Order: structure tokens, then sequence, then C-alpha cells
RNA sequence: ACCCACUCCCGACCCGGGGAGGUAGUGACGAAAAAUAACAAUACAGGACUCUUUCGAGGCCCUGUAAUUGGAAUGAGUCCACUUUAAAUCCUUUAACGAGGAUCCAUUGGAGGGCAAGUCUGGUGCCAGCAGCCGCGGUAAUUCCAGCUCCAAUAGCGUAUAUUAAAGUUGCUGCAGUUAAAAAGCUCGUAGUUGGAUCUCUCUCGGCCGAAGCGUUUACUUUGAAAAAAUUAGAGUGUUCAAAGCAGGCCGCCUGGAUACCGCAGCUAGGAAUAAUGGAAUAGGACCGCGGUUCUAUUUUGUUGGUUUUCGGAACUGAGGCCAUGAUUAAGAGGGACGGCCGGGGGCAUUCGUAUUGCGCCGCUAGAGGUGAAAUUCUUGGACCGGCGCAAGACGGACCAGAGCGAAAGCAUUUGCCAAGAAUGUUUUCAUUAAUCAAGAACGAAAGUCGGAGGUUCGAAGACGAUCAGAUACCGUCGUAGUUCCGACCAUAAACGAUGCCGACCGGCGAUGCGGCGGCGUUAUUCCCAUGACCCGCCGGGCAGCUUCCGGGAAACCAAAGUCUUUGGGUUCCGGGGGGAGUAUGGUUGCAAAGCUGAAACUUAAAGGAAUUGACGGAAGGGCACCACC
């Protein structure tokens, strides 16, 4: 059993400090190598210039190909893969145009059938996927 | 249980609800503080003293008869030991241990009961030096200790 | 079952339990005068006995210890106290 | 070994009253546990007890009547001011209509009503229901 | 951008200055209020507390695509004049215009489940895409792309990320740790934590009538001081309501601008249970009067002087009177002594037993090993077998058990020596000395390392022979290290009861091991008692077993894995989805092998536990049919 005593005060705290980094969610946010690891850096959004189109199949039990872009975030030069999500929506992206990608909706995880792609895009040169998808606006020329 | 085994024993001695001074029983306090005295004299601890008594002289229990323990009579007359007998057979038994693991060095089983001795024993001697029992700066070594033997 | 209660009478529920198991702990020994035929006084001797005792008039051994209740020799008779 | 001799005591009375048992044997007596007891009878959650006086440390035996849930012990011995005494409730008693925790205060042993009336703190030894 | 008009500040100053500050601008950070319609008449529909007749009669209350009809209402907007203000703007106020498809048009996400609301229609056809998760899509897709319809919130709604609750998935309240993740291999042990009972009228007085403590300390609890505002809570107050504000109210007067909380530490005063703590044990103990010493702020209205020979204070000691003189009990806590036993517990020495292998001699003889068959191997240099001896090194059968001992690892021939130990017995002794345990330490199977001795057997590696598609393995013949002992190292095991220790409580029964107690009777000591072996009980520890609706648990199952949402006896270690991984790296230990400590990126929706039904089994036991056999 655990210990109750009137004078276990510390007792109590320290084992409670060193068993809650046992917690894989407390010790992701808390040690510091999550953040350095992660390519916005805190930040919920980044933009990014898109390099290349990239088709990625989608996992075994599904058969489709997600049409993603390969980015470079313009703070730190990182190379990540982002989800363009709805249809025909690929064809308002160009090649070397700046792009706003967001997280995918898991915290860092990989959403549904899609391998090792956290990240969506949000605008690309400073449209918004939306708009151009529900025509409300068109790209700049 | 046993301080240094698995043991639960419940084997102990058990005091009658009554503490007067039996029937049979008629030597007056002073005698069996004499015979208390002649017993330490002939060089016996007080729990020697409390069998001999009760099971020859019908004593049974000195503390009853004179209203003393048998280690304070000793102290007040001047006659008791200079470190407490429970301390002193601890000692003299970790003696033995290491006189016998001198010459037998092979047994493992020897080394681990003295360290148990010895452990008794610092714990024992502990206890003693807060009730200033013994000096403060009393320590049991194991190099000249069959001297306090 | 109902503990310390006069109306079912329980002396012999008690003295069959373990001496410090009781309502009021009791020792299950005693103290008994013994009288040696060769001599002629009274010796109180504890019945269990860890010591050789020899009458106080002699050298003939009363009671030899055992692993409890000490065993007296033959022909001293020995009477309980109280 | 044993420490808390009243928890030992509680928790006897409890297992006894839960077999339905008529009478408990508790050991060791102490002055705080004849309190609490007094305090339990004074409710009528007991009834009458016995202390057998031996020349060691006394015994009792407790008269059950079955309308005990529960009595137990809180350690350690949390000092409770008059406004934790409501959380105090909240928590150990099943319902505000009934049950009672008992505190030793400078003012005796009482429950935690006795203990509001006198305007008095201390520290909590237990709870019965 | 405008201004010192407000709030205040500065200066020599009633006067000047202030990007402090105020005002406006941009502003869906966010907060409050709140439009996008209301009503009536006919036609339906519904019910009637209408006739009643479920045919029907029915402007009693209602509902609708009427995209029917009709007028009434109003502010969004435009605009005028005030008002506002330093000047304006914005609100507020007034007038004019301002609504019918009141086109003066509400959106954002959804419609399989979670989760409210379409297996309607068209397209697509594992594509495009959807999908937080489960999943949808491979020719009716309830899920994609659309049309229609529906519903959720609504001037807002979706997305990303941080964070809180949900999370009793960090558990103080309040979690777990036999098998799901998990109790250190095992003891000792300092700190830490936790600790059995017990003790119920004293200083100057003009109110027994102002006061002192000079005596024993705290924790706790209650109280009283002191403690910025703003915020939060909260009293009053119709901002048109509300968020707010600190205002305001009445016919010059009346009234507010409260109050609470403010943790810990500090200060203060009552209480005295609980918890810690203290005195008297060589009495250099309490009270009491005596033997002895001091300028002792006066013990000289007189010029002090040596007539302060002295109450009051700091000593050291003696003789006394006096304490009811002063030691709670002796834990079904612990240590120690003592008694008779007990145990494959440990060390040293000693002895015995066959077996195996080898050697010598004798006899007979051509085979003997070995196998699922063989072969490799030994063999007329006489093998295997039988007999008599000798030697060596291992091991200690049967007895031998759900029996014993040990902290665990582990421990079995006889005898002796050496020290140790549990339990029992105890009207013995000490008297809290205790429980658990960071640091630290002892021991720790097997294998492994170093050195030495030995080397029978077995035997990693290796060689050969087989089996096989292949075998590198299982099987066979050999065989190195090793297996044995001595001295150093290593410190790991499914080191397991996969179950920490200490304490209390909660069923029954029969056994068994040790100790003790009691008792018909039977045997041996060839005689009295005793002592053994039995028999029948009881008590205490111990290894276990059976049983049971104690209770618990997911169950298996457990008298503990119970006394748990009716949750708190004490304490140590330790787990937090599955992998990455007991890996990398650093430290440390080791001669080495490696041991201890021990991540992250990344990946993933399950992995797992127990039980159920099937299917299958190169698992067992049955039954049947001349499509089975005899």
């Amino acid at each position: 059993g655990k210990c109750r005593g009137l004078r276990t005060a510390r007792k109590l705290r320290s084992h409670r400090r060193d068993q809650k980094w046992h917690d894989k969610q407390y010790k992701k946010a808390h040690l510091g190598t999550a953040l350095k690891a992660n390519p916005f850096g805190g930040a919920s959004h980044a933009k990014g210039i898109v390099l290349e189109k990239v088709g990625v199949e989608a996992k075994q039990p599904n058969s489709a190909i997600r049409k993603c872009v390969r980015v470079q975030l313009i703070k730190n030069g990182k190379k990540i893969t982002a989800f363009v999500p709805n249809d025909g929506c690929l064809n308002f992206i160009e090649e070397n145009d700046e792009v706003l990608v967001a997280g995918f909706g898991r915290k860092g995880h990989a959403v549904g059938d899609i391998p090792g792609v956290r990240f969506k895009v949000v605008k690309v040169a400073n449209v918004s996927l939306l708009a151009l998808y529900k025509g409300k606006k068109e790209r700049p020329r | 249980g046993r301080m240094h085994a698995p043991g639960k024993g419940l084997s102990q001695s058990a005091l009658p609800y009554r503490r007067s001074v039996p029937t049979w029983l008629k030597l007056t306090s002073d005698d069996v503080k004499e015979q208390i005295y002649k017993l330490a004299k002939k060089g016996l601890t007080p729990s020697q003293i409390g069998v001999i008594l009760r099971d020859s002289h019908g004593v049974a229990q000195v503390r009853f008869v004179t209203g003393n323990k048998i280690l304070r009579i000793l102290k007040s007359k001047g006659l008791a030991p200079d470190l407490p007998e429970d301390l002193y057979h601890l000692i003299k038994k970790a003696v033995a241990v290491r006189k016998h693991l001198e010459r037998n060095r092979k047994d493992k089983d020897a080394k681990f009961r003295l360290i148990l001795i010895e452990s008794r024993i610092h714990r024992l001697a502990r206890y003693y030096k807060t009730k200033r029992v013994l000096p403060p700066n009393w320590k049991y070594e194991s190099s000249t200790a069959s001297a306090l033997v | 079952p109902l503990a310390k209660d006069l109306l079912h009478p329980s002396p012999e529920e008690e003295k069959r339990k373990h001496k410090k198991k009781r309502l009021v702990q009791s020792p299950n020994s005693y103290f008994m005068d013994v009288k040696c035929p060769g001599c002629y006084k009274i010796t109180t001797v504890f019945s269990h006995a860890q010591t050789v005792v020899l009458c106080v008039g002699c050298s003939t051994v009363l009671c030899q210890p055992t692993g409890g209740k000490a065993r007296l020799t033959e022909g001293c008779s020995f009477r309980r106290k109280q | 070994v044993r420490m808390n001799v009243l928890a030992d005591a509680l928790k006897s009375i409890n297992n006894a009253e839960k077999r339905g048992k008529r009478q408990v044997l508790i050991r060791p007596c102490s002055k705080v546990i004849v309190r609490f007891l007094t305090v339990m009878m004074k409710h009528g959650y007991i009834g009458e007890f016995e202390i057998i006086d031996d020349h060691r440390a006394g015994k009792i035996v407790v008269n059950l009547t079955g309308r005990l849930n529960k009595c137990g012990v809180i350690s350690p011995r949390f000092d409770v001011q008059l406004k934790d005494l409501e959380k105090w409730q909240n928590n150990l008693l099943p319902s505000r209509q009934f049950g009672f925790i008992v505190l030793t205060t400078s003012a005796g042993i009482m429950d935690h009503e006795e203990a509001r009336r006198k305007h008095t703190g201390g520290k909590i030894l237990g709870f019965f229901f």
C-alpha cells in the first residue's frame, strides 16, 4: 500500500512527480524532445513552398491515391508532406508557390489511411482551398 | 514475529492477575533481598537469580514480594554488572561466532548469523545509550570485544 | 458465542484455551510443597522448574527439568498450593 | 506491529456486525476506544459494553445490536476546522439525515454535530453509520 | 489622425506644457442587448371540454404550399434640425422619404453510428474522393460528386494548435501490481515514515476588593489584531433591459459608495481531548526552619568623619524536621537468559556403498556396440560375456513423502568435533528497546572468466555415420572446453506462490511435522515408577489439503487475491495502450562475458487477459455401416 502519514507530504509529492514522467502525454509535453522534433515548432499553422506534387498510396484495406504535396517550411527549412484535402484541389496548386498548412487533427498523428502524413493544406497563394473549391475566389494572376 | 527470523511464536510467561505475595510464601521482603544478594555474589545474572528463586525458594515474583525488580535491587545494593546482561550475552554470542568463523572461513551461514547478531547488538547498544545506561562514547568493536566478555 | 456469560458455564472452555488467549490470562503452572520420605521439611518447587533442585537438608534430587513440567522423583509427595 | 488500537477495535466491531454476531471482543482497550464506543452507544448504534480489567491492558466485550452499517477509522488524524467539517461530512457520511463523524477536540471526544454546537474543531478519529 | 475639454503631473505658474492621458480611425480577440416579420378574412387539416351518426352537420381553439387576399406596424437605410463634444463622430431626440417575391433574400457545418437529421434521385465505379474513430467507394454507394429534402447552432459557424474537465487513464480525496503493464533473487541495515496500555488562594489599591506569573514547551482548535485597490463572491441602485457603472432618490432636501474571503509564515488570547515532550533513582530532590559574607543608591537636617554593630541580594557546605519521601503495568509487542527436545540448516574431519571406466590374471568364444532400420566404432594384438583382484574420479539409489530445515540460492551414506537456529515450556529478566526501509552491506542455482589440482562419467564446439528434397538438427559413434575440488571473479534465472513485509479481524473438517499438557487400554524395557512404540484428545507455532452463497474477482480462481464508491492500520519497491527497446547514449562495475542505471525520433488501433461456442490436432478414450474388417 501507499504511505498515510501526516509527515509524508514530501514522499507523496516526490513520488507523484517521479511517476508523472511515465505518463506518455506528460513526458511528451514536458521533455522538450517532441517540440524540437515538431516541424511546426509549436505553431498551429506554417507557411511553406511547394517543392513537388506527390501521390501517397492509401493503406492496405483501402485503395486510392491521396494527392499530397511536399512543402519546405519558410520558418526552419524543414520538408513535410501535406494532404490536399478535397477533390480537384491538387489542380489548384502549382509548383514553387506558397501554401499555408495546418495539422491534420490528431496532434501530430497520421489520420486515416494516409501513412506518414500529418498536415493538410489550408491556403494556396494566399487564397483558401475552400474558396477555390467553392468557386468563391480564383488564384491570383 | 521475531526481529531476525520468520518465526511467529507465541510462547511466553503468563503472569497471574493477583499481584499479592502467595499465602505459602513466608519469606520477608528482606529475606528475598538477602537471597538475591547471595546469588549475585555467587556470580549470577538477574534472570538466573529469578529462575533460582522461582524454582527452589518458591518466590513466584520478586517484584511482588520486595516491591522492586531484581536489577534495581542489585543496583541499589551496588553489585549490578557493568553492562546489561542481554547486551552482554549478545556480545558473548558474537564472540563465539567470530571465534568459530576464524577457523571456518567457508561457513557463509556463520557469517550471515554474525551479521544478524551484530545488528541486534547495535540496536540494543543504541537503545542503552539513549537511556544513559551506556556511556555515549561506548561502541561495539570486533577487535577486542572478547575482553568485554 | 456469548462471552463472559454465567448462564452457560465455561470453566471447561476457558481452561482449554491457550493461557494467553483466555479472557483474563492465567498461568497453567503451579507451586507444590514436596515432602521427601527421607527428609523432614517442606520444599516449595515450581511445576515447570528448570533447575535440578535438592533437598534443603540433604543431597537428593527432588526433580529434573524436562521440556515442560518438571519430573519428580519417586516417593516424594507433592501437593499444589492455592 | 500494531499501531492505532482504535482502528483494530473498529475493524473488529465492523467484522463482527457484518457476520451478525451479538457480541464482539476488543483487545487492547484504551481511553480513546472507550470514548468512541460511548459516542456510538449514546446514539443507539452498539449497546452496552463491559470492560474486562486485566492488569496489563483491558479488553472490551461490546454487545451488538444490528443497527451499525460501518464503523471506520480515519488515519492519519487530520486536523479538522469548523469549515472543513462540511466537506468531511460529504466525503464520509452516507446521508445528511444520519451518520456521525467523531472528533477529538479540546472539549472531549464528540460527534460532529456536538462539535458544531460547541463551536470547536479538532482531529478526526473516525465515523460510524 | 484631433486635443489638452476630462484625469492628473511638471514649472517661477489661477495663465505655459504634457503622443502621460483623453477623442476619434482600423477591429467578428472577446463580452452584453437584439431585426430578418406580425395580424385578420376565405380553403384545406386537426381536434373539441358541440349535435352526436366510426355517414355527416361544424368560422369553438388551432395549421399550411395558399408562394390567396388585405390593410395595419416598424426600423435597416437616405436625410434635416437639435443634442453630444475642446471640435466633431457615435448613441439618444424630431421631422421628411423608407417593405410584399416585405428580392430590404442568413449563414456555417452536417443527414450510417458515436450524434440530431433521407438504404430519395442522377453521376462515379477500391477511381475520384469521404472518413477525428469505426468505416464508405471494386454497377440499387443510407457515407464520394450533385439536385431535392431534412437538423444543429445562428449573426454566427467550421478548421489547426496549446490547455482544462471528461482522466478513479497520475488516484491526497482516489487507481493498480497471481494470470491483462507491474513485488527488488534474498536478507540485514542509516536517514525517512510509523509507532501498545497507562497519570481527574501570593507584589504600592480609596470596588476573599486594581495583580502577578518566574511556574511545565509546543503541535491542534477557537478567538482577536494586522493585512492595497482592481478581480472573484456579495448588499443597495429600472443602464429603457443586460454586460456594465457607482450611482442615485424626493418636493433646496434625503441617501449610498456596504460586507465577506485574503491560504502558509509571523502576532495575540481562551480550551486542554489527541500527539510529541519534561522532572526525583550514586538523589549535588521538593518544603521547612538553623551555622556561617559582602559599597548593600542611606541603618546620623550634625560640616561629611572610624558609632550604615542591618532588614533586602550571589555564593559553598553541614546537622536536622518533613515527604504515605521519589521506580505505572509487565503488551495474545520486542530483545535476552534458562529447560528438554527437534531439523536432508552450515563448516571441518572421518567412514561406507554399489555402479562406471580403466588395468592385471584366468575361462570360453566370434562376434560385440548401436538403431524406428542401419552405418560410423571395438574385435582371433582375444572384443562382448563369466570370475578373482587393484586403481581412479564422480555420485549417494531404494527408504524419500504435496514430509523437514534454511533469508533465499539450496540441503540426503556412518561417526565425531565446531558454532548457529525455529517452535514449544516458563508465576525468569530488561522494559518500548519496535515495524518498514533511501544510502550502505552479506549471501546468491546454472552457465561463464582467471590461476592451481584432478580428470570416471556425461558433454557445448568439432569429426564421422545416418535420416532428409535439403539437416547445417533431432537419432548413433567419438569427443574439446566444461562437468569435480581449492583460491579469486560474475551477480544473473519461469531466482515463481509469476502473489513485499509487519499487525488485527472474519467459517467448517480431517490429517501431518515439532514441542508441551491430559487420558481407558495394548506392547518393550524380560523386575516398581519412568521412558520409548501405538491409541484418544487439547494447546501453540509450521508445510499443506478438502469443504463452504464469509467476502471478493473480468473470470480463472482465492479463507486470501476477503474485511473496497459503506473507499484511510503502518511502511518499502514498482506499473500507466502495443511496438521502437531494455535498444541508443552517458555514467558506473567487471580481466572478459557482461551487470546496474536507462531514452528519443519514429510507427501503430489495437496488442493483451479470462471465459464460451465451433473448427482443427501427426492427443486420448469410445460407438457404428459387408459402400469397414474378420
